[PDB]
């Protein structure tokens, strides 16, 4: 709920050309954003949230922490399509945008929408776990497009961090096909879930 | 020392205007040197702008003064600006031919 | 305008027409979201503006300099693939940046004639010949422009005719009263006809002999 | 008294000279204004590390034509780099004396 900094992992793939969500999965997660930054600021109008790709060939920076929602999605009109998930990178990139930050008593979450399975390994994602609780970083896994034809091994790291945390850790299963991936995310916890010492 | 100036014209910054906000001629508040309303969110100080003609015969729009009417400064009148900073301050007395007058009459 | 027709009525049915009610309300959502990167994009370029107009606010007062305008020059704009002027310079094609598009030659009461870049609030087009223009007194660019100069015995000259001398009260004085008439007062008043015919006016006349 | 009224010998860096120079000579004939950055210690050293300049004014070098939005938008980014330091006086051009 209150003081909260949040870095958006929104992946932009071949798997989200696909329209399953109204008209595809591009202009769902537009929508998607206007609720969540919309909520955080009904908590605490102090919150922030960050924006990341995972997309393209390289994991880059789209937006940085601002107030303005307006901010947020301007960055996100360019991106990439063509690429797919790197699950560890964008893990590492979202760990250095939440460090540079107005005030630092802002929580730590990411929150990351997949569209796409890894492109990386199990063998890098088991040191990713050890890394992030030291810092007290929550895994938040919106998964909804490795589960349409797909299996996830991703279960195990949820827990694997979850520990009294600054935010929770827990995943959020949102059907693939049509349920309307705007809503599902809004109702489901994303603020409804705190920490605990 | 003003370095000394006579008015040639005067033309009014309060309504020909004279900077860019919404309007490039005419206010209408016509107490601000640009502005035709207040909700803008600017305001200016304006009374008029006064062309004046130095000594010097360069010629210059001057700033207002510290104490000066509208109602005093006119065509034909001596004023008195600064040397290199261009500003009415302090007024001067009409004419310049008693210099040559004084000695003729008799 | 005109929204459920006759025609769709008959076309799709009540209970069909709810399910075309949800599908428009998912796309209405989506259209909804541009509105929010349009305002956006919208309210930084506006903070933008009177940022810079700040800036130019401390120049453009008065005090500043008086000049004229001996000619609009017109100097040319683009024929090279950098800058805007004929001169190969760093820069890059612009109004003002290093570029320099058009030019106005003005003779200054400074006592100088001043070639000088362009500024991007007075434009050529604001221009003529013999225009009285304020220039920056520090540095020498058209700043803002002024109307025509206007002088205190020239506005005086004009209206002067009371006293009048009519031809009732100059005894005699003929042939030469007549030929004024013809030179002046007579084209003066039927000037349409003289248009139509095509001859011309009298362009001018002198008037001379012992005072 | 509670003063010792000295003044300091200032030493300019490398980095501050050109940065002076340039914008003057580019900005001149016209006054111009900006800040100076940079440490103060004892009261007979005052060290002039950098520089930044603060836009034009044909009014000349007043306290009515100084922008202080931009110092403001300036001193942000000085700590986003965290570079920040203290404000040690303000240099100017005079246009041609």
């Amino acid at each position: 709920m209150v003081l909260e900094a949040t870095v958006l992992v929104i992946d932009n793939s071949e798997y989200s050309r696909n329209g399953d969500f109204p008209r595809t999965r591009f202009e769902a997660q537009i929508d998607s954003v206007e609720f969540i930054f919309q909520a955080k600021r009904n908590s605490n109008p102090e919150n922030t949230v960050g924006l990341i790709s995972g997309a393209g060939a390289n994991p880059r920076v789209l937006s940085t922490f601002t107030a303005e929602f307006g901010k947020i999605l301007a960055g996100l009109h360019d991106t990439q399509i063509e690429g797919k998930l790197h699950m560890a990178t964008a893990l590492q990139i979202a760990q250095l945008t939440l460090k540079h930050r107005q005030n630092k008593v802002q929580h730590q979450r990411i929150v990351a929408f997949v569209c796409s399975p890894i492109s990386d390994s199990r063998d890098e994602l088991i040191r990713l776990a050890k890394t992030l609780k030291k810092n007290n970083v929550a895994v938040d896994i919106i998964n909804f497009g490795e589960i349409e034809q797909n299996t996830e091994l991703l279960d195990e790291f949820i827990a694997a961090v979850n520990n009294p945390q600054e935010e929770t850790s827990h995943l959020l299963t949102v059907t693939p096909g049509p349920r309307l991936l705007y809503e599902n995310i809004a109702s489901s916890p994303i603020i409804l879930e705190e920490g605990s010492s | 020392p003003l370095q000394v100036a006579r008015c040639t014209k005067i033309i009014k910054g309060n309504g020909e205007s004279d900077e860019t906000t919404t309007d490039n001629n005419n206010s209408g508040n016509s107490n601000s040197n640009s502005n035709q309303q207040s909700t803008d969110a600017d305001e200016d100080d304006e009374d008029a702008k006064y062309v004046i003609n130095l000594k010097q015969i360069a010629k210059f729009v001057v700033g207002l003064g510290e104490r000066v009417s509208p109602t005093d400064i006119e065509e034909g009148m001596r004023v008195g600006v600064d040397r290199s900073k261009y500003n009415i301050e302090l007024p001067l007395p009409p004419r310049i031919d008693p210099s040559v007058t004084m000695m003729t009459v008799e | 305008g005109d929204d459920e027709l006759d025609q769709e009525i008959l076309n799709l049915s009540t209970q069909e027409l709810q399910t075309r009610a949800k599908l428009l309300d998912n796309e209405i959502r989506i259209f909804r979201s541009e509105l929010q990167r349009l305002s956006h994009e919208n309210n930084v370029m506006l903070e933008k503006i009177k940022d810079n107009k700040e800036k130019i606010k401390n120049n453009r007062q008065l005090p500043y300099l008086v000049a004229n305008v001996v000619e609009v020059m017109d100097m040319n704009e683009i024929e090279d693939k950098e800058n805007s002027e004929s001169t190969t310079q760093g820069g890059n094609v612009n109004l003002d940046n290093t570029a320099v598009g058009k030019a106005a030659v003005v003779k200054t009461s400074s006592r100088q004639t001043v070639f000088l870049p362009m500024v991007g609030l007075v434009d050529p087009d604001k221009l003529k010949p013999n225009d009285l223009v304020g220039v920056n007194k520090d540095s020498y660019l058209i700043l803002d422009t002024l109307p025509s100069e206007f002088d205190s015995r020239v506005k005086a000259m004009e209206v002067d005719e009371k006293p009048t001398e009519t031809y009732s009260d100059v005894g005699g004085l003929d042939k030469q009263i007549e030929e004024l008439v013809e030179a002046i007062v007579l084209p003066m008043k039927r000037a349409d006809k003289f248009k139509d015919m095509g001859i011309r006016a009298p362009k001018g006349a002198l008037m001379y002999g012992p005072p | 008294t509670g003063r010792d009224d000295t003044k300091e010998t200032v030493y300019i860096s490398s980095i501050a000279l050109l940065k002076m120079l340039k914008h003057g000579r580019a900005g001149v004939p016209m006054e111009v204004m900006g800040l100076m950055l940079g440490e103060f210690v004892d009261d007979y050293t005052v060290n002039v590390v950098d520089v930044f300049a603060m836009p034009q004014s044909g009014t000349g070098v007043s306290v009515e034509a100084v922008d202080d939005v931009f110092q403001a938008k300036m001193m942000d980014m000085l700590k986003q780099t965290g570079r920040d330091q203290m404000v040690v006086g303000w240099y100017h051009s005079h246009p041609g004396f």
